[PDB]
């Protein structure tokens, strides 16, 4: 398997730990999920409600359910943002 | 894992749990959208004859955080920097103001300190104004942002741009190592200090300046307020008048502002603001820096002291000493009438 | 088509 | 650090690795991309034109320019689809 | 990885791919949207009373690959099998049609075969039909799918449900190993084969059956068309008539069916379609099966033959023997009249 | 608006 393969796969099943066996992402284990993932992120953000602030507006946020499509929208906003500062600054 | 760096610079907003400081005259806009505001500034610049009113109304009604949002959306929409898009569309005092409104607090002080820095031979009043009025945290960020912008430390600049005891004084203050003094209050030390200040200047001919420098940089504001009071027991002169007699030049001006700052800081700006418009014309440089820098911090209280001493509101003076789009800008930063 | 949130700094 | 940040950064370097300092993806750099990352995926498909003819459907290829926006837009479909499948039909 | 294992199985469409088959009356929908179709369908099934008109209108109007797309988008949204929704939402003959349309060609034929062989007495006609008609490619896909669904070889089910030369004939045909004879024409072989059919046939008291099975399963259609003609320079009866005189039972049923398909297949279905509607009432099971399975293959030719021979169009006959959305479904599947 | 295709099977 090429790296991209197991990277996409990680994108897949990392969502599956905290989506529960229910299939929808709750707000709470969404909090836990995002927390599990990023070392230098949630501490930097001062707002203690930050994860919940992220929950809204995100693809379908309105019911307490976030699908894989929506979580992937989180990855879209985030990972595109990263690459931009990679270009206009690091590159 | 290079991403771990880049990602760690990223933020949502952040949605602010933070207050605009209470005494601020500028408050975070009620229903905010950075995208439409960017559109409207863009629309106002690319309009023939530069709709200024719209650029001014929007920016002076946004808090500093919202301006930085707007200035961001402006980049990704237009691919141009908002700062220089406005540098060309605007002129005169209005440009100076709007330009400063766009900078973050520490970005704006360092920029002012830097601009004032360069000179043999430079503007000490600015240097003195900023360094004597800024708190430990406020200063700490100046230094951090100075370094990032100019690649040299604010300390070396002061060193190369000053001399004598004035140098020693401005270097000491600029460190933002001042004591915090809390609930516990040292009456033993207050007295000790009061007598040292006198033992240094008035009691003798000549002056021991580092004595004055150590005490007035190191001790806390609250503590220094009590020292300046106790001093009156040992001295025929209050701290201000004593300064006038003992020392002269940049040093004296530096010391005077410093005491005012420790005694009543808002009133210090009021006086500064008053001196700026009091003559024929106006000194717009002092005026602008204060209206921009204090807008989000103590402005309400400066206004409270400004009506006390001068009998008229700040709003009155701005209106009287300036006109046009420039005036309206200063007025929004003012916050209202007293 | 899906929608992503916005990130600055 | 995180296997997730492993994942995101892989994507980030990958897009540029093929796109060159040209910076953008031709259907050619795209084709060699998918061929190296997922060999066996393309020629398992009926239409060889699929890669060539894909670019019309992507975020914006209207200049023949696949943005990181558009490259992510691609992966999005794959990563969703796989997940749909194996959680539907798997384990 | 197991991410590659899932990655091996997929793709998408919308120009895809190239199974046209002008001889089909069912063409893929022009502006097709699988999601919007799955949506409306879900909306249609939740309507109290079950809007059928929508479901029928959509599905009989989409191609088979399209239906497959529609059905997957539906399981994506609803987390439930479309096939199961419709089996509940519909009834009678209309359900049998929509459910048949919802299967891949292979899956449909596989499921039909299994349905016939259940029990002691098979449903004999339906088995013979598919077998006799299906090409080498169609047949081997039936063999794949039949295994996947029923966890058994199709050959073994035929062996259990058939006996004698019937079993012999069915097993041989279902192998889908027939020759193609594309360009070169073999004249001695054509003549040889004609002589064999005669020699094992009418010429002899009784019949040598395997001899007939070999020739009629192995040789290509074209070769057999020419064989069946040259056959006449030997026997007083044509191939169809000889079978009636030589054999009987289900063996006879099969050989007759097989010979027509080889000679003219669209006419074969045309006849079977006429036969399904001609008496009092109709035989719906045969009518539906053909309309579903030939809809994407030969329907246009079946139509041509049907009118040439019977004087009135298939469309007319469907109208006359079927009423309701069931009829409208057949009519969409038919495609128009002649 | 990430607008993207998805895939089936």
């Amino acid at each position: 398997p090429s790296q991209m393969e197991h990277a996409m796969e990680t994108m897949m099943f990392t969502f599956h730990k905290f989506a529960g066996d229910k299939g929808y992402l709750t707000k709470e284990d969404l909090r836990v999920l995002m927390e599990k993932e990023f070392p230098g992120f949630l501490e930097n953000q001062k707002d203690p409600l930050a994860v919940d602030k992220i929950m809204k507006d995100l693809d379908q946020c309105r019911d307490g359910k976030v699908g894989f499509q929506s979580f992937f929208s989180l990855i879209a906003g985030l990972t595109i943002a990263c690459n931009d500062y990679f270009v206009v600054h690091m590159k | 894992s290079t991403v771990h760096e880049i990602l760690c610079k990223l933020s949502l907003e952040g949605d602010h749990s933070t207050p605009p400081s209470a005494y601020g005259s500028v408050k975070p806009y009620t229903n905010f959208d950075a995208e439409r505001d960017a559109l409207n500034i863009e629309t106002a610049v690319k309009t023939k004859g530069v709709d200024e009113v719209t650029i001014v109304n929007i920016l002076t009604n946004r808090s500093n955080v919202q301006r930085q949002d707007i200035a961001f959306a402006y980049q990704r929409r237009t691919k141009k920097e908002l700062p220089s898009a406005l540098k060309s569309a605007l002129s005169g005092h209005l440009e100076t103001v709007i330009l400063g409104l766009l900078k973050t607090p520490a970005q704006y002080d360092a920029s002012e300190l830097k601009a004032s820095m360069k000179g043999l031979g430079t503007d000490e009043d600015s240097l003195i104004e900023i360094i004597c009025s800024r708190t430990n945290q406020e200063l700490q960020e100046i230094n951090r942002v100075y370094k990032e912008m100019y690649k040299t430390d604010l300390e070396k600049d002061i060193i190369s741009d000053t001399s004598g005891d004035f140098r020693k004084l401005m270097v000491a203050l600029a460190k933002g190592r001042r004591a915090e003094d809390g609930s516990v209050i040292d009456y033993e030390l207050i007295d000790q200090d009061a007598r040292e200040l006198y033992d240094a200047g008035v009691k003798r001919k000549g002056t021991d300046v580092p004595k004055w420098i150590s005490i007035m940089t190191e001790r806390s504001v609250c503590h220094l307020q009590k020292v300046f009071e106790r001093y009156k027991s040992y001295s025929p002169y209050d701290m201000l008048e004593s300064i006038k007699k003992e020392v002269k030049g940049d040093l004296e001006n530096a010391f005077l502002n410093l005491v005012q700052c420790i005694q009543n800081k808002p009133l210090y700006f009021a006086d500064r603001l008053y001196d700026s418009m009091k003559g024929k014309g106006t000194r717009d440089k002092v005026l602008i820096r204060i209206m921009v820098s204090r807008s989000e911090v103590d402005m309400l209280k400066i206004r409270s002291e400004f009506k006390r001493k001068y009998g008229k509101s700040l709003y009155y003076y701005i209106q009287q000493d300036t006109k046009g789009d420039y005036q309206k800008a200063l007025l929004y930063l003012c916050g209202g009438d007293d | 088509p899906t929608f992503f949130p916005r990130f600055e700094f």
